């Protein structure tokens, strides 16, 4: 696993071309996330 | 150890998580290649994940980060899709769960778009899709995503051409 940028604890990846795309985030220590909910689902075929 | 507690669909907590899933679906530039073709989900179950040890590991680090960032943890709720979901809920996140080739570095990746995380349920690029049908757009087989508490602290902003 890489290290965070110096002085930082994560990276925010922000799409600059697709205006409807939301951000993606990267952490470099597993201790900075807790798996709070487990969601079971199917994708639905569009009608 | 981890225990999983089912939420009732009549519970506001269930309904809030479902709405976060459904409202953050978007179209993807691969036309559905990795995650499938869909505009919405059928939510089958939502479980709360309870592990005292993992929670304490998380809150200890959150406190360290908050103090380094002038009393601001910058904590978010974000999606995570992974072929290692079964391992993560029991053992917690660690380096085995990182995306080594990710475009923002070798680290563990989370999304605001549920549909972005859905692209990783069957592996990077959707792998070969579901085990039973080898279909990245399978409408039959059940999938799992995590909705996670994530401490960002001071976050480096990287614009990306995506
Ligand atoms: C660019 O990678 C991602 C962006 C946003 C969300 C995720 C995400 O939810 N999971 C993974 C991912 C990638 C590789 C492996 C092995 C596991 C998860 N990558 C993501
Ligand atoms: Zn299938």
């Amino acid at each position: 696993m890489a290290h965070s940028p110096p002085g930082h604890h994560s990276v925010t990846g922000r799409p600059s071309v697709n205006g409807l795309a939301l951000a993606e985030y990267v952490i470099y220590r597993g201790e900075q996330a807790y798996p709070e909910y487990l969601i079971t689902y199917q994708i639905m075929r569009p009608e | 150890g981890t225990i999983l507690i089912d939420l009732s669909p009549d519970d506001k907590e269930f309904q809030s998580v479902e709405e976060e899933m459904q409202s953050t679906v978007r179209e993807h530039r691969d036309g559905g290649h990795a995650g499938g073709i869909f505009n919405r989900y059928n939510i089958l179950k939502i479980q709360k994940v309870c592990n005292k040890k993992l929670w304490e590991r998380y809150t200890h680090r959150r406190k360290e980060v908050s103090e380094e960032n002038h009393n601001h943890a910058n904590e978010r709720m974000l999606f995570h899709g992974s072929p290692f979901v079964n391992a993560i809920i029991h053992k917690g996140f660690d380096e085995r769960h990182a995306y080594i080739g990710g475009m923002f570095g070798a680290g563990i990746y989370f999304a605001e778009n549920s549909s972005k995380s859905n692209q990783y349920v069957y592996g990077i690029g959707g792998g070969t899709g579901c085990p039973v049908h080898k279909d990245r757009s399978c409408y039959i087989c059940h999938r799992q995503l995590l909705f996670c508490r994530v401490t960002l602290g001071k976050s480096f902003l990287q614009f990306s051409a995506m």
